[PDB]
This record gives structure tokens, sequence and C-alpha cells, in this order.
């Protein structure tokens, strides 16, 4: 029971209601599920016989682990199956690192709640499930549900909603003491002196309790710092607990995978931890039980990672309005990372940015790629866009959107002097400089035979090969650059029938993920003056056809 | 007291309401956003809340104009797909093809119209949606429509009549100026009239609030040597690239020039299957030149706009390497001007060919979900699609 206003619910159209029978525990299980069910009636009526003519559900009785008394379980697929598309669905995290602070907030949680709130009527009939009577002959024990039953997802999106209608006079009758609900657990706070928040939560005790829902407590009953989701968290500030223990190698693609859990989950505040290597070789392992064999570096983002993970890292000061909110990336972990803060010390919430995305997306590039992760963060923690401290600084930045070859726009963003990473590493001369030894590339291998051909060839009657195998014709012409720069100073103008090859030059990428792009980068960086240009894959073009010769032949 | 005057709007046979998101808005987003729906809600019928019906709809806020108030842009992208698509055969309202040769088109925002006016019945349900809370601390709760949305294809079919019978007394008072209506927007079009359409606009931007309440809050007047080796690098790779959107004409004789090697020479410049097919070629780019591109009225309009520098080119074309329309926009001084160039091209399909593009964006998919809704004032929503890395330019143009 409880006075309130029932959800109307109708089983997905043209659906019917679960015909799911089920076969005896004998004694142990009827003799379980009926001290039980009796009082699903007599010790507060929860369920009414009515055993002829309706469909069914799967009674079963369980209970064991840490108590005193045989549980009953029915949490119906049938039924479930015939309805359920129907709600709308419980679903959203509040992140500490906005939640504002209150003075002293409490945990009240719900007595058998999902059971309180009444269910229809022109529905319930199918909420039934028999309890076999008499010993073998038992006659045939028939129930179904007045309530909401548990294991129907009716359950928690009425539920949620039935409690914050509950919770609206109450939540009006006293604004500033706002609350928030995630299933039996009632996070309520306010900034009020203990003294009459110790009473202010006896009135929503009480409110609630004239509408069932019992409140089990003495006016907060719980351990002080609490455990949300993980974070374990305090008006104070919050954070994330047990965080770890690795053994010693046989370390599977089962474990690893949880690593990256673990460390990734910590990414929440303890500053650098950064799971680049731990992942990086968790690569196809295509089953659990590979014990993938870890690997030098990855030793390094544990390591790194394990002193990381002392104490000197929790909480925030939760939203606290009124000041900047200032978010600065001190990106530079070998990769990119954030810190979103708002006066000097404790930080407020720590995130990363691996890009696992480009031939080499640059710090410019990579660095653009974080800011919309904590602008698209910030958006969702508290509702606006950060104000940026950012390792680079116009010049580097202003020039790469206004030559970039696609779009993007950027929130309040300013400078601090720290590792650089201003990627103006090597710039691309767009007029083929003269009085310079134009290269003829071309690079090719075959399908089949891995035969492979670095090219090139000068105006100055030069030329080489360097033959290559175990290739593709897209790496052919890379290394297709490389002896043209390798093989020359200064100045230096390349020609070349690839457009894929000069992308990734163009493109000006960095770090090391394919060593011939790798060197092709360093060489840019030290060479007065470059200019790539392209040139139609073949079909006899000036200089191209000639190159083109060298390389092709040999196949 | 209306009381009962529906339609019977129904989805496609294997279908179900949408089950779309809701962008997190920024807070003073959702702000207005709880008060656009406060009003409505006390406003009746356009709006009431819901609390056991899982469909969703994409809901913005956002401002239009120079900017004082702001108003809500909702999102019924699969709602159209999901009825309009379907219940876009009868309720159906046709494409003027002279709309276009009408060289001057004012557009008026008739749409405040759908609301209270008629309603939906029985279907309400589907129009539900979201206003959010900063943090989902709160399960900031959902509405339901009760009045014809201001947002869905679904709405003017059913508003067809009520319109047409309001727009007659004009249609005559003042004969052929085509008026076309597509989307709670209506472009009345018409001849050179010497300046003049500023006259016969408010002309009816008054007919209209005479004779009924359709109310385009006002006029809404958008009264419309070294010929270098290089050189050929360029000329011959984009002219042999050039001609991949027509058939096999040559080039080639002007191509060959570079033979052997040396580049920082200049070429010629002046030769037979040179000068007489650089030009050749040169008369040959022109428009009109095209051949069998057609337009099927069954097969999507794919668009692809390619940032220019100041400058934005675009391109809208049916199927592959044979463009239907390929023109500029272009404004000084960026996320903010494709969102002005998107909006451009999508008002102009519309125009001529009573159907939005689908975009294929140059932009990272989410710098844009987090500000399309910035300088986005029209009320439709081209679908659009993030493609990069990237275009082929270096020439296109010139
Ligand atoms: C887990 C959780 C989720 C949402 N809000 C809160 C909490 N619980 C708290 O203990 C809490 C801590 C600090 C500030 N607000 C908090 N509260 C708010 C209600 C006072």
């Amino acid at each position: 029971i409880s006075p309130i206003e029932t959800v109307p619910v109708k089983l997905k159209p043209g659906m019917d209601g679960p015909k799911v029978k089920q076969w005896p525990l004998t004694e142990e299980k009827i003799k379980a599920l009926v001290e039980i069910c009796t009082e699903m009636e007599k010790e507060g009526k929860i369920s009414k016989i009515g055993p002829e003519n309706p469909y069914n559900t799967p009674v079963f009785a369980i209970k064991k682990k840490d108590s005193t008394k045989w549980r009953k379980l029915v949490d119906f697929r049938e039924l479930n199956k015939r309805t359920q598309d129907f709600w709308e669905v419980q679903l959203g995290i509040p992140h500490p690192a906005g939640l504002k602070k209150k003075k002293s907030v409490t945990v009240l949680d719900v007595g058998d709640a999902y059971f309180s709130v009444p269910l229809d009527e022109d529905f319930r009939k199918y909420t039934a499930f028999t309890i076999p009577s008499i010993n073998n002959e038992t006659p045939g024990i028939r129930y179904q549900y007045n309530v909401l039953p548990q294991g129907w997802k009716g359950s928690p999106a009425i539920f949620q909603s039935s409690m914050t209608k509950i919770l609206e006079p109450f939540k009006k009758q006293n604004p500033d003491i706002v609350i928030y609900q995630y299933m039996d657990d009632l996070y309520v706070g306010s900034d009020l002196e203990i003294g009459q928040h110790r009473t202010k939560i006896e009135e929503l005790r009480q409110h609630l309790l004239r509408w069932g829902l019992t409140t089990p407590d003495k006016k907060h009953q719980k351990e002080p710092p609490f455990l949300w989701m993980g974070y374990e968290l305090h008006p104070d500030k919050w954070t994330v607990q047990p965080i770890v223990l690795p053994e010693k190698d046989s370390w599977t693609v089962n474990d690893i995978q949880k690593l990256v859990g673990k460390l990734n989950w910590a990414s929440q505040i303890y500053p650098g931890i950064k799971v680049r290597q731990l992942c990086k070789l968790l690569r196809g392992t295509k089953a659990l039980t590979e014990v993938i064999p870890l690997t030098e570096e990855a030793e390094l983002e544990l390591a790194e990672n394990r002193e990381i993970l002392k104490e000197p890292v929790h909480g925030v000061y939760y939203d606290p309005s009124k000041d900047l909110i200032a978010e600065i990336q001190k990106q530079g972990q070998g990769q990119w990372t954030y810190q979103i803060y708002q006066e000097p010390f404790k930080n407020l919430k720590t995130g990363k940015y691996a890009r696992m995305r480009g031939a080499h997306t640059n710090d410019v590039k990579q660095l653009t790629e974080a800011v919309q992760k904590i602008t698209t963060e910030s958006i969702v923690i508290w509702g606006k866009t950060p104000k940026f401290k950012l390792p680079i600084q116009k010049e580097t930045w202003e020039t790469w959107w206004t030559e970039y070859w696609q779009a993007t726009w950027i929130p309040e963003w300013e400078f601090v002097n720290t590792p650089p990473l201003v990627k103006l590493w090597y710039q691309l001369e767009k007029e083929p400089i003269v009085g310079a030894e134009t290269f003829y590339v071309d690079g090719a291998a075959n399908r089949e035979t891995k035969l492979g051909k670095a090219g090139y060839v000068t105006n100055k009657g030069r030329q080489k090969v360097v033959p290559l195998t175990n290739t593709t014709n897209q790496k052919t012409e890379l290394q297709a650059i490389y002896l043209a720069l390798q093989d020359s100073g200064l100045e230096v103008n390349i020609v070349t029938d690839s457009q894929y090859a000069l992308g990734i030059i163009q493109a000006q990428p960095d770090k090391s993920e394919s060593e011939l792009v790798n060197q092709i980068i360093e060489q840019l960086i030290k060479k007065e003056k470059v200019y790539l240009a392209w040139v139609p894959a073949h079909k006899g073009i000036g200089g191209n056809e000639q190159v083109d010769k060298l390389v092709s032949a040999g196949i | 007291i209306s009381p009962i005057e529906t339609v019977p709007v129904k989805l496609k046979p294997g279908m179900d309401g949408p089950k779309v998101k809701q962008w997190p808005l920024t807070e003073e987003k959702i702000k207005a956003l709880v008060e656009i729906c406060t009003e409505m809600e006390k406003e009746g019928k356009i709006s009431k809340i819901g609390p056991e019906n899982p469909y969703n709809t994409p809901v913005f806020a956002i401002k239009k104009k120079d900017s004082t108030k702001w108003r809500k842009l909702v999102d019924f992208r699969e709602l159209n797909k999901r009825t309009q698509d379907f219940w876009e055969v009868q309720l159906g309202i046709p494409h003027p093809a002279g709309l276009k040769k009408k060289k001057s088109v004012t557009v008026l925002d008739v749409g405040d119209a759908y609301f209270s006016v008629p309603l939906d019945e029985d279907f309400r349900k589907y129009t539900a949606f979201t206003i959010p809370s900063i943090n989902n601390e709160t399960p900031g709760i959902r509405y339901q429509y009760n009045v014809l949305p201001q947002g869905w294809k679904g709405s003017p079919a059913i508003f067809q009549s009520s319109m047409t019978k309001i727009l007659e007394p004009f249609k005559k008072q003042n004969p052929d100026i085509v008026i076309y209506q597509y989307m709670d927007d209506l472009y009345v079009g018409s001849d050179l009239e010497i300046g003049q359409h500023r006259t016969k606009i408010e002309e009816l931007r008054q007919h209209l609030l005479r004779w009924g309440l359709t109310t385009p809050d006002k006029k809404h007047q958008k009264e419309p040597d070294s010929w270098t080796v290089n050189d050929i690098q360029k000329l011959v790779g984009k002219l042999n690239w050039a001609s991949q959107i027509y058939p096999g004409i040559k080039v080639r004789q002007l191509c060959k020039l570079l033979r052997g090697t040396k580049a920082l020479t200049e070429v010629i410049p002046l030769t037979e299957e040179a000068e007489l097919e650089l030009a050749e070629n040169r008369e040959i780019l022109k428009e009109p030149v095209h051949g069998v591109y057609y337009d099927p009225s069954k097969d999507l309009i794919a668009e692809i706009q390619k940032q220019g520098q100041g400058q934005w080119t675009y391109q809208i074309y049916q199927e592959p390497f044979k463009n239907l329309k390929t023109g500029k926009y272009a404004r000084m001084r960026d996320v903010k001007q494709l969102t002005e160039a998107v909006q451009k091209i999508t008002t102009e399909s519309i125009v001529i060919w009573g159907k939005t593009p689908k975009f294929k964006l140059p932009i990272q998919k989410e710098t844009w979900e987090t500000w399309w809704t910035e300088y986005w004032q029209a009320t439709w929503i081209p679908e659009w699609e993030f493609v990069n890395t990237p275009p082929l330019v270096k020439l296109w143009y010139q």
C-alpha cells in the first residue's frame, strides 16, 4: 500500500501476460515461499491470492550470504519482455566534480520501497505465480502482486518517478535543502547548523513515512563519507577508493583490460596516470586467457602510475561558483592531459586525452582535439565551458586553424610558459624553390612478390634506387621521399605521384608510429626550405615518367 | 473550447516513436528553455508533462535575428523519418518549379499558426522531449505536445487546408506571385518588381494578420608570362582531373610538354595542342556544358561544403562527379561561418527542390554538436554528416 497515484502500464502491442511455469524444490521451496508469501498480505498486504483466470510467472526462493531468512525471487522475464521498451530509462551520473558543497548532507536509505508504491489494477493479473499448495498434491496457491514487483523495469522508472512526486511538496515547503536520489538512496544535504539539520531530516523522514516509504534511519544512518559509484565523497571533497592489486606476470588480457579499468577510474584526480602502453599491447588478444607478454614500457605506465597513486590527490572544491573555473592542459605525458580547477592548489577534475586517432595528429591538432573534451566535459558537469590555460600561443595555433583543411572553434584560451609543444616543427614552402635540385619520386612494389623499389631522379642527371623487399606501394613512395631528402641538403623540391604520401608530410605529423614517417619528419625539422608537390599517378608526367621507370621493372 | 477537431496522424508500418537523446545544453540555455516551456504549458495545450512514455526528441533553445529573447528549436529529425517521410504521401505540399524562375523571394515564418489552431489526437505522445538539469542532479522532467509542433513536417501537411483558404484572398487580389509553403515558412517569390516586393510582402504580412492570426512577425524582408614547368604539374594535374566530371577530353599534347626533367624553368609559353587546348579546355569550362545531369526525386541530395579561406566553396550533387549546382558562399572573418553556409545552401536547395540536402561537413564531429546552435537561426534542420580526413582542392576553382 501507499496512497499514491498509480502509473498506467500497457503490454507491448500485440503481446500478452507470461505463461512461465516451474517445478518445486519440495518443502524447502514452498515452506520458505509461504511463511513469507502469507506476509504478502497480513504484514503489509503486498499481494492478493487470486489463483484462477490470469497467466503466471516463476516462483523460486533463494537467500544466502550474510543474513538469516529464505528470500523469494521472481524477476519474471517474460512479463519483463512483454512491455519493456515502455518507460523512459533511469540514466545519468552527477559528477562530484560539480556537486556544489553543502554544509551537511545525509543518505537516508528507504525501506522495501519498490514494493510500497502501488501498481495499477488493469494489469496486476499478469504478476501472478503459482506456489504449489500441499506437498506433492499441492492444490495450487496463486497470488499476483499489488505493488511494483522486484525485477520488472516498470519498477525503477515508475519508482524514481513516484518518489519525486512525493518529494515535491516538501521540496517546495523549504527550498535550499535540495536533494538527489539514485535507487533506495536519498543524498539529502543543505548548509544548515547541524542542529536544525537534525530535525529537518526528521521532517523529510516524516513526510516520507506518511506516503509509505518508511525511511530506515535514526535521522541519518550511514557512515558519513559515503560510497557513490566509486566516488567516496563528503561535503569536504571526494575521491575514489581501493585502486589495486596486481601480483606478478602471468598477465592475461582479461587482467590488463581491468587494469586500464582500475587506472582510468583513478584518472579522475590522481595526476598524470596514463594508460597508453598498458592497453597499447592490448590488441588482438581474441581470448581472455591469452597471457599477453607485457612489454618494456607498460612497466613504466604501471610504474609511473604506481607511485602517482599515493593520497596527495583527493577531491575538489566541488562547484563553488563565482570563480572563473580555469582549466589548464599541462599537456605532455608523451600524450595529453588536463586538470579543471578553480582556485590555486586543490584541483577540481583530472582527465587525460590520449589520442588513438590519426597519422600523428600534431601537438596543435591533438591539443585542439583535447579542448573539445574539456569543453564538452565542462558543459555537462557544470553547464559551461572553461577558461583555458594552454601551453600553446597564437602563431602556432593562429596559422593552423587559419590554414588547416577543416573547421573548428575554441573558447577563451590563454597561454602559459611551460613545455611549448608548439609543433611549428617544419613548414612547407608553397612555391617551388628555384636554383634547387628537384628530385623525381617514385617507389613501387608488387602485390604478390614483396619486391619493392625506393626510387628518385633529379634534373642533374643524378639517380639512384635502393631496393626493398617486404613493402607495399604506399610504403615505397615514402622511402621514395626519405632518400630524396637523405641525398640532398638545404633546399630540395620533391615531385611525387602519390596524394597519400604528401597528405602525411603536409599534415605535418610527429611521434614514432611508423619509422619511415618518423624519420621523414626529422629530416624536415632540419632542411632549410622544402616543397612537396603532386603530379598525377604516372600518366607520363615530366620527371615522373622517368622515375616511374626506375621503380617499375623488377616485379 | 475548441473542442474536438483533429486529423488521424500515423506511423509507417514497422515503426516506433523516436528515442533520441537531447544534447547537454549550456545551463543558461536550459534556463530559458525552461521558461519558454512554462509559458507554453500555461499557454495551454502547447505542452503538458509526461512520465511513462519512452519517446524523446532532441530540443534546443536558441535566439533568431539580432537577438533579444530566445526560442525553442526542437529537433524532430527522427519523427520525420518516422512520420512525415511516410505521411509525405498525401497531405504533401508539392513543389512549384518556377519559384526560382521568379527571381526575388521573401520568406515568411508563418508557423506560429500551427500551434493552438489545430492539434494531435492519440499521437501527442510521440512529440515528447525533455528539458535537462546540469549534471543530471534532477530528473529534468519531460513535456508532451498537444497542438501541432512547430517543427515537424507533419504539421503543415495538416495545416495546408487552413493555410490555403487563408492565403486565397491574396493569391487573386495579387494573382500569380508564386507562393510556396515548405515547412513553417513561406517562399512568396516574385519577378523583379522594381525593388518592390517590399510592398506586396508587407501587404501579405498584413493580409495574414487581418484574415487570421497567422503571423509572420515583421515584414521579414530577405530581399535578394611565367609559364613555369611546375605550373603544369598544376595546370595538367588538375586539368587532367577536372575532366573526370566530363568524358575523356584531351589535355595530353599540352601535357607531354614537361618531358625529361628540370622544374623551375618556364615552358614555352606558346604552342599547338598547348594554347590550342589550354584554351580548347578553357572554353570547355562553363557551367551549362554538362550532360545527363538530372534530379531523380527518389535519390537523396548529397552535399559537400569545402572550406576555402575567408571564402567557402559548396557543391550540391545527387550521385557522384555530376554536380547539379556548384557555387561558393563567402564571408571574411569560422565554425560560425560553416553555420551560415550550411544554411545558405539548404535555404537554396529548397527554393530549388522542395527538400534540404544531407550535409558532409569538414568539421570535427562534436565541435559542431557543441555550437551549431550558436549562430543557427533557421527553423529546419539539415541532416549532416562529418566527413573529414580530407578533401582535395589546391584548385577545383582556378
Ligand atoms: C552522491 C551524491 C550525489 C548528488 N548529490 C549529493 C551526493 N552526496 C553527498 O554526500 C554530497 C556531497 C557533497 C555535496 N553534495 C552532495 N550531495 C548533494 C545533495 C547534497
